[PDB]
RNA sequence: CUUCGGCAGGAGAGGUA
């Protein structure tokens, strides 16, 4: 797009998130769902395997779920059936 | 706060109380100016809060009658020569009258040069009358206003909000460690700083003894001595700092009512409150913006700036039904690297610095060798260097209260520079908080490399209506600077009514300005223009007060002349350092379970009504909820959020409040009946639930604190 | 009665309904805020909160 | 003036005050 | 055309603490900025000597007064910001001073030790009577710039050492004027007047060689390309 | 972005720092890890940067008269103990700083941290949701120096002088950094008129269509522009592929460039350009030069005379009144009026002196601050005051405060400083009751729908027919037509149809009904909505915050009630610079 | 002294004549110092060399047109004032251009004399149309930063010489900003981030290494006044 | 695995935005 690298919240642009949602309020729980997903990946390790999978995109150093997850679903990865 | 706020909390008076009005019931005329307030009430000083209109000051020539009516003095004129004789006149044989104004042209012999003069008549109004049946005059101007307006100069500029901002704003200036005298002033901070009392007066003629930093002896003229004691870093009951300071020699002469010692902001004898630095006018890469102001470093390095804050901290020792408690070192096994600036008694020594969590007394209370562990210790934030300790002992025959044993009084003080977020102000309603602190060498310099001390904004000036100030820094630079106005020839025009001794100044001159009375704009466009040059042979500013600059980032000169000269701070007691707080968890109330209020103790900020319809107009549902209950009043649910959050684990679902339950229980209590019902009837019981809270962590989430 | 309760002359909102014998269906705004729970409007109404999100099917053989 | 040991700071008033504070 | 014809630096003495130094020819632009650099770094990165801390006698905070002493211990602490102090060596130093009976004490009483100066001889301290005595030990360091004071805890001292602030600058004022030869011909060039005032530690031309040293210290992460 | 301190840092990120300070090694439990950090180890410095990081907090100052006034940031750590606040972030809040304060609070959870990251960010709320006015713009200093910057003045430095005979043309440049570097030697100016060939910056429309006509691709394509330097430094900072613009930046037609670049672009450009334009303005504030001295206000020429002629006729109805013929409330109504007739002869001398290049007409003028009011109080005179009723005293002060007002004159002025700041106190308490009542009038109203499918609707103006023959636009059609769902077919002359039902009526549609001749069209309103509960997204229209069609599940009432109780408590808190001239809020 | 923490560079090429310099971590201060220092050395020291004065056969009084061209001569001295020239003489070094018939008039068919090079031969200068013809003569001096175009000396000793405005700095625009950045725990240190373009016929990176010479040699000569004086030292790499 | 033992309401006055 006609605009400069974004920096750190900005990242990544929300005009380009809001093309694969209906709302700006479905875009709030799709994150929080997937970054609780994570999370419970996250911690759940060493333990006894659970069904849930993540993160599909590498992460960085020290990134927080809720970072993925929004990486995830800018980049198509993640599918959504709105109740 | 300084002497001028205690002169001024007496001479006041107040509308409410016992017998008068109310904060909501009084109306819109009892808190207006009237026509027969004129050098009885001033107009001026009032409060800007609910209290406006309904507190005012009594004026500076204005006296109480045997009844209790307030009494203005006025100068008689009788078949149109005006005699000395004054009269004492209430309101009401005020209004009878015909009343003249102060500024006539008086013929040297009392007799009125023109004809036709202005008078005030019974309603109020204004109107011209001849000079045949005047028969009372004004004793000065400055007789309508009171004592803390009198001390603005070019009061006549500005507009009626930003002086009395001004007034109100210079009784909050906090004592500095060195208090100079204005360049440019007024006649009244002479007589302010005597009447008020903080600086101390011979009361006989006579000759000094011996003078030292705690007392001094005069000799009186029939052999009697005298000695005079002072204090020495005395606190106030606002926390400032009151010193005494001897100016007088061990060979000089005094008189009966001649000042020997300083005050807390007082300079030889006259009230000062602030400092005098140089300004420029200008707008700076946007650090000035909306009132900021930029500082230099140099205010910082020098302590141009700074103030010295005491603090008392108090304990007692109180009988315990399972015994007395006592003051001593014998803390229940605790670590000896804790107890090393304690003495025997059990109190901390003199000269040592404490922070934050430090023993101060140590005390022990019987228990449920019953020995718990109950010390002073330092409040959280502060820190200083403990100045002094008083001790009160029922045994030492001290007339102490009932049950208590001993009484121990601590005291701390500081040294307080200035920094980012601290109030300043001048006279003419200027207010604003410090942006930055710039070094230096990067600050804008005039010709000969003279850093400023101070900008400011141009774009607050105009439109705000107080131009007094860009005069009094044309008359302060003109008075730092020195003047002669050439008269080789004759006298200028401009200055045919300027008195004597004022045609010729040396550096660093004082002068002053009376309110209503001063230097006309005439003279200080002539005065601009005849100045004495620095120690080179240069003049800096040019005849309409204007310098140019230099860039101390690039280099450049700047393109365009700016505004310089030298301007009065104050220092104004609302400092970033009492400001700040912060908090995570702490105690907790008891009906309800919300977090304390305030400052003192731990305690939370309120959401309101308002951000809650703010919120809701976001549309953000989980964040309101989760603020509401969670970090409010789910009793249950803070100690799973803690320990979710230490363990790295998922925040859990949130339950249900306290102040509902509450509420159905004081409506239960009004004899109404409420239930909770289900889908299909069978009411709730809402009766808590069999809990495992066993405590996994051990670690007082934080209602308390935490010892080994 | 809850809002009308708290809104104004709670005296009279709470004798007029006692006698009344009314009941609430906690259906607001007010009385959600008030007793606890999510709010009918915004990230609070059934259409939103009640979503599924699973990552696709080439997503998943791909890591 | 009035006072025993006051400082010297030159007024720029132009009235006289028959009258004392 | 290229002219090839270097600049050249001459000082003209005025006083003592005072020199002026010229620099030509610049080229059409290079007047203000050359005068800036001088000048910021001159005002700044110059190091020096000052006293650190003190201890006097029978005192042990700085809120207390002195038996005879016409002063308080913050007035003295503010007369004692106003000494010109030079040192040769990397350590603390300790000086000291004692003075008693009827007279006034000045600054040329502290008696040096062995590699420290004391220029100002004739400033002001205190003024005694016939009951008063004072007894003062002063810590003389090596620094740069302006350091605040250091508590007591930070060093693990005792309870009558008095920490005061330290500013090592032993400049005082910095000015520059450049004057232009814009004609014709384009054959234009500046003259860059320097003006540097020194604090008697230090002379105007042993200052401006400690500059241009950081300068050409500094101004070295380039060359190093080729 | 904004400033945290590292105590109140600290302190709100307690259980963080402890679970990765026991993480790394540096503590053994838990009670440790919170004594360390209790006592403030320095190793507790070192995770405090890492674990505030990309966490969001919300900032809050009272009173929250409206939506904006809670905002969310990206913090980070600095010295003092003083939040740093954003210059452009000030209108929303309506922040000052001298001495006020702000409220600080955490999002826990990850719903929390997912709506204060999405829904409540501060760069995604720049326009106002009561009217979609520009809320994050240029003003004050910033308005100053682009007023300065992109102004042409005759006869400057380097002026391009269109000459023959020896010197071809004495002026024209070949790029833009040619131009730089002649102003760099002193040889050209910022304000000058010259000639210069741009080849990355869009030519304007009708340029476009006479050099290029199919498809401009600037990347490389040359063309030749007659404007100043700084009209190309502040194009520079424009978006790529935005028109040149070649005109002086007052407020209004900064204004117009946000509103078009919000409605057209995406919004992180519109976030991204308002900090240049911040930057630049900031910038050449300070080189524009403005300042105020004592010889700045220039006092009016002839004043003497004016005040002269209204004393001798107000001498006249003095001995009409006195003999008798005159009713007293007929000589104050005589007085009242010869005064306002002077007031209005001194008003219009003090604009016909003052220059064109005075700060103090220099900053009105270019609509930074203030109003012509005070300056003509300031420099001419004030005028007639007003009595502890409401009437006038026939009496009026002739000086100015640049002169200095007597005694009399400034006594009989007090009385309408009391009456403006004893409105603040009192009165604002009919605004904040009013609020309240509005608020909880109409909170069950909420987007439940998407389309109802009804017939009816309102039925709007939208301009009227003159006698002439012409059209005359509406004077209030933005809040009346603007951003409306249209509900019947525009048929013109029966025949073409210019819109079709469902169409939002914008700006071009506006155009092309008013081109035809449509004089009346019908719309949907809120009035006339078929659904049950609450009301549908398709009846209520477009969202003024947002720029497309409300969302299903939005709360309106609130933002309604919001948006018509705050601007009357605002108002009624500034009424001192009201100007007079009628009555007040 | 010590400076404690040595700075660095650092280059960021962002296309093949325009790049980003980085130097950190400099010291309070320091970032304001040498950022106009480096811009001005750069924009007004390199020796260059550039076209000053031309002569078009057939214009003499009225300077509007050129028999056979179809541009104005506004357009052919703004077209002859973008040529990278570069001599290696030291005296006006005279050039010509030739071309006849309908046919585009590039800057390859300039003939230089031994002594000077066209960089850019693809340059674009006229289009005749006419069966006309372009006899131009160029006069290409060398230098150093911009020069106004110096009005004629021998005035009446030239029958039709245009002076024209010289670029002499191989450098074209310059820009700096200071940032800040953070050691330890002072938040107060700085970061200079240049950014140099140029014209082919020179690198960025030889310009910010042409242009730091030339700066210790000037401040090498307050050095020379006491080369016993003490600073403030970095080290070695 | 740590035994007992250790807290926070009202009224009035003055200020800041
Ligand atoms: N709800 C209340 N807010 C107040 C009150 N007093 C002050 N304030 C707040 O302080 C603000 C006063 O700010 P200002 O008087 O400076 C308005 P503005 O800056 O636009 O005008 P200028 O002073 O000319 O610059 C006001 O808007 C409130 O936000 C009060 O009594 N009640
Ligand atoms: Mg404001
Ligand atoms: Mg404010
Ligand atoms: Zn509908």
């Amino acid at each position: 797009g006609g605009y400069d690298t974004p920096l750190g919240i900005t990242n990544p642009p929300i005009d380009e998130l809001l093309d694969r949602v209906s709302s700006k309020y479905a875009l709030v729980i799709y994150a929080a769902k997937r970054a609780r997903q994570i999370n419970d990946y996250y911690n759940q390790l060493g333990e006894g395997i659970l069904e849930y999978v993540g993160p599909l995109v590498e992460p960085g150093l020290q990134e927080k779920p809720l970072s993925i997850a929004l990486r995830e679903i800018h980049a198509d990865l993640l599918e959504h059936t709105e109740g | 706060n300084n002497p001028l706020s205690g002169l001024t909390h007496k001479r006041r008076l107040s509308a409410l109380g016992p017998g008068g009005l109310s904060r909501e019931r009084a109306g819109l005329e009892v808190r207006d100016v009237h026509p027969s307030h004129y050098g009885r009430m001033c107009p001026i000083e009032t409060p800007e809060g609910p209290n406006i209109g309904l507190i005012g000051s009594l004026s500076v020539y204005a006296r109480v009658n045997p009844f209790g009516f307030i009494e203005t003095p006025y100068r008689k004129v009788v078949d149109g020569v005006v005699s000395d004789e004054i009269v004492y006149l209430t309101a009401d044989e005020e209004d009878r009258h015909v009343v003249a104004q102060a500024n006539s042209p008086i013929d040297a012999d009392g007799r009125f040069v023109e004809p036709r003069v202005l008078v005030r008549r019974k309603a109020g109004e204004v109107e011209y009358v001849p000079s045949s049946e005047v028969d009372y005059m004004d004793v000065s101007p400055r007789q309508m206003v009171s004592v803390a307006t009198a001390m603005i100069p070019f009061l006549e500029h500005d507009d009626a909000n930003r002086a009395l901002m001004g007034a109100n704003m210079q009784r909050q200036a906090v004592p500095l460690v060195r208090s100079e005298a204005p360049l440019v002033g007024t006649g009244m901070e002479l007589r302010a700083a005597i009447d008020a009392g903080d600086v101390v007066v011979a009361e006989e003629s006579g000759v000094i003894e011996e003078v030292s930093a705690d007392y001094i002896t005069v000799m009186h003229d029939n052999g009697t001595r005298r000695t005079y004691r002072m204090r020495k870093f005395a606190r106030s009951n606002h926390g400032t700092c009151a010193n005494q300071c001897p100016i007088v020699d061990a060979g000089d002469r005094v008189e009966a009512g001649q000042v020997i010692a300083d005050g807390p902001c007082t300079d030889d004898g006259e009230m000062a409150l602030g400092k005098n630095l140089l300004v420029a006018i200008m707008p700076w890469e946007g650090h000035n913006y909306e009132d900021a102001i930029i500082l230099s470093n140099r205010l910082v390095e020098e302590d141009v700036l700074t103030s010295i804050h005491i603090e008392e901290h108090e304990i007692d020792a109180r009988d315990t039904k399972l015994g007395a408690e006592e003051i001593t070192r014998d803390i229940p096994n605790i670590s000896d690297e804790v107890l090393a600036d304690l003495d025997e008694r059990g109190i901390v020594r003199i000269g040592a610095e404490v922070r934050d969590g430090d023993i101060l007394v140590g005390k022990v209370t019987p228990k449920g060798r019953e020995v718990r562990d109950t010390s002073l210790k330092v409040p959280h934030g502060e820190s200083g260097k403990v100045i002094g300790i008083r001790v009160f002992s029922r045994e030492d025959e001290d007339e102490l209260p009932a049950g208590v044993n001993e009484l121990v009084r601590v005291y701390v003080a500081q040294k307080r520079k200035i920094s980012d977020g601290d109030k300043l102000a001048g006279r003419h309603g200027n207010k604003g908080v410090i942006g930055k602190i710039l070094p230096v060498e990067d600050m804008p310099f005039l010709a000969d490399g003279t850093p400023v001390d101070i900008i400011l904004n141009t774009h607050g000036v105009p439109r705000r209506m107080n131009i007094g100030q860009i005069l009094e820094t044309h008359l302060g630079w003109c008075a730092h600077s020195g003047w002669k106005v050439d008269a080789a020839k004759g006298v200028p025009d401009w200055a045919a009514r300027l008195p004597d001794e004022l045609l010729e100044a040396q550096p660093n001159a004082i002068v002053s300005t009376p309110v209503f009375d001063g230097a006309q704009e005439a003279e200080l466009q002539g005065l601009l223009s005849c100045t004495l040059p620095n120690r080179d042979g240069d003049v800096l500013v040019d005849a309409d007060g204007k310098a140019m600059l230099f860039d101390g980032r690039s280099g450049e000169p700047f393109p365009y002349p700016v505004t310089v000269g030298y301007m009065y701070i104050m220092k104004l007691h609302h400092l970033v350092d009492d400001k700040i707080h912060a908090r995570s968890t702490g105690p907790y109330s008891m009906i309800t379970q919300q977090p304390l209020g305030g400052k003192a103790q731990f305690g939370g900020q309120r959401f309101g009504e308002m951000e809650c319809w703010a919120m809701q107009a976001y549309g953000a549902a989980y964040t309101l909820q989760e603020l509401l209950t969670i970090k409010s009043d789910d009793t249950v649910g803070r100690v799973k959020v803690y320990e979710a959050i230490v363990k790295g684990e998922n925040i859990p679902e949130p339950g249900i409040p306290e102040s509902f339950k509450v509420l159905l229980k004081e409506l239960q209590s009004l004899c109404l009946n409420v239930e909770v019902l289900s889908s299909d009837g069978a009411a709730i019981e809402l009766r808590e639930g069999e809990d495992e809270d066993l405590e996994r962590a051990a670690a007082n989430l934080g209602i308390n604190l935490s010892r080994n | 009665w809850l809002s009308a309760a708290s809104f104004q002359e709670t005296t009279r909102v709470l004798t007029d309904a006692a006698i009344n014998c009314r009941s609430d269906k906690l259906n607001g705004l007010k009385e959600n805020v008030i007793i606890g729970k999510l709010i009918p409007a915004g990230t609070g109404i059934n259409r939103y909160r009640n979503i599924a999100v699973q990552p696709t099917e080439e997503a998943r053989a791909a890591a | 003036n009035s006072v025993p040991g006051a400082p010297n700071r030159v007024s720029f008033a132009k009235l006289r005050e028959p009258l004392e504070v | 055309m290229l002219i090839s014809q270097r600049p050249t630096l001459s000082e003209d003495v005025l006083t003592d603490n005072r020199s002026q130094f010229v620099i030509e020819p610049l080229e059409p632009g290079f007047g203000y900025t050359l005068g800036n650099s001088l000048r910021r770094t001159l005002l700044s990165s110059i190091p020096g000597a000052a006293v650190t801390s003190i201890r006097i006698d029978g005192v042990l905070h700085e809120f207390t007064t002195v038996p005879g002493v016409k002063e308080d211990v913050t007035e003295i602490i503010l007369n004692l910001k106003s000494l010109v102090v030079s040192s040769e060596e990397d350590e603390p130093v300790t000086m000291y001073l004692r003075k008693q009976g009827p007279g006034e004490v000045t600054a040329g009483d502290i008696v040096p030790p062995a590699g420290v100066t004391v220029h100002n001889p004739g400033m002001h301290i205190a003024t005694l009577n016939d009951k008063g005595k004072l007894e003062v030990e002063l810590v003389v360091e090596r620094g740069r710039g302006y350091v605040p004071a250091v508590q007591n805890r930070a060093s693990g001292a005792e309870i009558g050492r008095i920490p005061v602030d330290s500013i090592y600058s032993p400049v005082l004022k910095v000015t520059y004027k450049v004057d232009a030869t814009r004609v014709e011909q384009r054959t234009d060039f500046d003259k860059l007047i320097l003006d540097v005032e020194t604090k008697n530690s230090i002379s105007p031309r042993d200052a401006l060689a400690s500059a241009g040293k950081t300068l050409v210290e500094l101004f070295g992460l380039a060359r190093e390309l080729n | 972005q904004c400033g945290l301190p590292k105590l109140m840092a600290l302190e709100l990120f307690k259980p963080f720092v402890m679970k990765r300070l026991v993480d790394l090694n540096h503590a053994q439990n838990i009670k440790s890890a919170k004594r360390m950090v209790e006592r403030q180890r320095p190793q507790v410095w070192d995770v405090l940067e890492e674990v505030i990081a990309e966490h969001p907090v919300l900032l809050n100052r009272a009173p929250t008269l409206h939506r904006l006034g809670i905002q969310a940031f990206e913090p980070m750590l600095v010295e003092g103990k003083a939040i740093q606040l954003h210059p452009l972030v000030c209108e929303a809040f309506n922040a000052d700083f001298d001495g006020d304060q702000m409220a600080v609070h955490l999002p826990l959870s990850a719903e929390a941290q997912a709506e204060a990251r999405i829904l409540m960010l501060s760069s995604n709320n720049i326009l106002s949701p009561a009217s979609g006015r520009p809320l994050a713009m240029p003003r004050l200093d910033m308005v100053t120096g682009l007023y300065y910057l992109t102004t042409e003045v005759p006869g400057d430095t380097g002026e391009y002088q269109p000459a023959s005979g020896d010197h071809p043309e004495t002026g024209v440049y070949s790029s833009p950094a040619e131009a730089i570097m002649a102003a760099d030697r002193g040889v050209l100016s910022v304000r000058a008129k010259i000639k210069v060939r741009l080849t990355q910056l869009r030519p304007p429309v009708e340029i476009e269509a006479e050099l290029f006509g199919h498809s401009g691709w600037q990347p490389g394509d040359a063309w030749m522009a007659e404007t100043t330097l700084g009209r190309v430094m502040f194009n520079e900072l424009l978006p790529l592929g935005y028109p040149f613009v070649n005109k002086q930046m007052h407020k209004k037609v900064q204004a117009a460039i946000i509103n078009d670049l919000a409605e057209r672009y995406p919004m992180i450009v519109v976030a991204q350009t308002v900090d240049k334009l911040k930057d630049a303005g900031f910038y050449w504030a300070t080189r524009s030069g403005v300042t105020v001295s004592m010889a700045d206000v220039l006092v009016p020429p002839r004043k003497k005379e004016i005040l002269d002629h209204y004393e001798e006729r107000a001498d006249k109805v003095e001995k009409q009144f006195q003999r008798g013929a005159l009713n007293h409330d007929e000589r104050n109504e005589a007085l009242v009026e010869i005064w306002k007739e002077a007031t209005d002869e001194v008003g219009q001398a003090l604009r016909e002196h003052y220059p064109d290049d005075n700060p103090i007409i220099t900053i009105v003028d270019s609509g930074a601050t203030g109003n012509f009011t005070q300056t003509r109080t300031l420099a001419g005179m004030k005028g007639l005051v007003t009595n502890p009723k409401g009437e006038f005293i026939p009496r009026p002060v002739k000086s100015s405060f640049r002169e200095g007002l007597t005694v009399l004159e400034y006594f009989i002025n007090t009385h309408g400083a009391r009456k403006g700041l004893a409105d603040t106190a009192l009165r604002t308490a009919d605004s904040g009751y009013l609020t309240r009542r509005l608020v909880d009038v109409s909170q069950d109203v909420i987007v439940r729908e998407h389309d109802c499918q009804t017939e009816r609707g309102i039925v709007v103006e939208l301009a009227e027919r003159a006698p002439d023959g012409t059209l005359i636009r509406d004077p209030y059609i933005e809040t009346s037509a603007y951003a409306r769902t249209l509900g019947t077919d525009a048929v013109d002359e029966a025949g073409n149809v210019i819109v079709e039902r469902g169409q939002d009526l914008g700006d071009p549609e506006i155009d092309a009904l008013l081109a035809a001749g449509i004089t009346q069209v019908k719309v949907r309103s809120v009035l006339t909505c078929a659904t049950s509960t609450g009301v549908c997204a398709t009846c209520y229209g477009r969202s003024m915050a947002t720029g497309k069609l409300v969302d299903i599940g939005e709360a309106v009432g609130i933002v309604a009630a919001q948006s018509i109780g705050e601007p009357g408590t605002q108002l009624t808190m500034r009424t001192f610079h009201q100007g007079g001239v009628g009555e007040d809020i």
